């Protein structure tokens, strides 16, 4: 459904696919992207859902649920 | 900016307000001040 | 900021050769007196390789 | 004047928006790039750090 954005932007992103990400993991160690490639993936979702993040709420997408349950 | 811009926006409002009163006000005392220079005259 | 800045290019100059060097060997050096004892083994192979 | 520089806020954000599109867009090919080049050469020999 609508999250088949997310996590398809998120393998966009990151270079995984979309099944290898897990629920339980965090983007900042446990995907491999760093801070910059974490500023980059908040961004693009930024970009795709034509919104705004600012820094406080955007600093809590660690976790892979995150990037929906702030969309949803 | 943005936000500034935002809190700016609302504290003007506020003054124009109260500056809304003191025209209304002024135009009270107007009124009074001519009865009063009316009130001069007569006596 | 700038004094680390300037540092900088240095290090890591001499960090890529170290690192090609130790990797080009089959132990790998943490410390001047580490190259040392190495240096030493090294003339001790050749004067029996010889 | 604060009307003005409100819309100051609408050209700087479509600025941003313009920018946001670039680095989108760039991280898409860095990806490829990134996947070909598993093949040892990063490693060392193109990631000249210094």
């Amino acid at each position: 459904t609508i999250e088949e954005r997310v996590k398809k932007i998120i393998g966009e992103q990151l270079g995984v696919k979309q099944e290898e990400v897990t629920n339980n993991a965090s983007f900042v160690e446990d995907l491999g992207a760093d801070s910059l490639d974490t500023v980059e993936l908040v961004m693009a979702l930024e970009e795709e859902f034509d919104t705004e993040i600012p820094d406080e709420e955007a600093e809590k997408i660690t976790t892979v649920q995150a990037a929906i349950d702030y969309i949803n | 900016s943005h936000k500034q811009l935002a809190t700016e926006q609302y504290r003007h409002v506020e003054m124009a307000r109260e500056l809304a009163e003191q025209s209304g006000a002024s135009s009270d005392l107007e009124t009074d001040h001519q009865a009063a220079s009316d009130h001069l005259n007569l006596v | 900021i700038q004094s680390l800045t300037a540092r900088a290019p240095v290090w890591l100059a001499a960090q890529d050769t170290l690192n090609q060097l130790c990797e080009q060997s089959g132990e790998t050096l943490a410390s001047s007196n580490d190259v040392t004892e190495y240096m030493q083994q090294l003339l001790e192979r050749e004067r029996e390789a010889t | 004047e604060m009307e003005n520089v409100q819309k100051k806020l609408r050209k700087l954000e479509r600025d941003y928006y313009q920018i946001r599109e670039q680095v989108v867009s760039a991280k898409a090919g860095w990806c490829a790039v990134m996947r070909m080049v598993k093949d040892n050469g990063v490693e060392r020999r193109l990631h000249r750090r210094e």
